[PDB]
């Protein structure tokens, strides 16, 4: 009941259907829609659903953080100043 | 020990002029190269591992460079880096370091 060609339409720049398709992906990996479809193939009992939800935010705030470490800790990387001590 | 290595060393020169007497050669001027060939004639060894056949080189090669007392009569090291374990290697290093904080302070068929 929507107007058509409006919604998840990308229109392909100088024939490079290629990168058009790949920024569509992008676009609607972003938007989480590729893993909902992938998801709603099977039903996910609302148990599994529950335990999945709660393991990707513990690896979130797991990745998160890690992430946060190793840019913090990244300007250690220089050489060693003390060389031969 | 020293006395040990002395008793050894005057032993080896006295067994020297023994060896040069037995070949009939000048003591004074029997060298090691004399030495070796006197004793390979007198006790030949077929034993082809040569570090096994009769030896009587200096005792300074035939005995290990056995390493010093480190600390003295009162219990004191010599070396302030003695406690490292490492006394010389870290005093090599030491000295690598400062001629090194010197040289930025102030500024081929060898392996």
């Amino acid at each position: 009941k929507h107007l058509k060609f409006i919604a998840r339409t990308v229109m392909v720049q100088e024939g490079n259907v290629e990168s058009a398709y790949r920024t569509l992906n992008r676009i609607l990996t972003m938007d989480g829609l590729i893993e909902d479809i992938k998801h709603r193939r099977y039903y996910e009992k609302p148990c599994r659903r529950r335990q999945r939800e709660s393991y990707e935010r513990c690896r979130r705030i797991y990745n998160m953080e890690m992430a946060r470490k190793i840019n913090f800790l990244m300007r250690k990387n220089r050489a060693d100043p003390w060389q031969g001590c | 020990t020293e006395d040990f290595i002395k008793k050894q060393i005057e032993e080896f020169n006295i067994g020297k002029r023994h060896l040069a007497n037995m070949m009939g050669e000048d003591p004074e001027t029997f060298t090691q190269e004399d030495i070796d060939r006197a004793i390979a004639y007198l006790f030949p060894s077929g034993l082809f591992e040569k570090r096994a056949r009769p030896v009587m080189k200096h005792p300074e090669q035939i005995f290990p460079r056995q390493r010093a007392i480190q600390w003295g009569e009162d219990g004191r090291p010599f070396h302030y880096l003695f406690y490292t374990g490492k006394q010389s290697y870290y005093s090599l290093m030491h000295d690598v370091y400062g001629m090194l904080l010197n040289l930025e302070k102030h500024q081929i068929g060898s392996r």
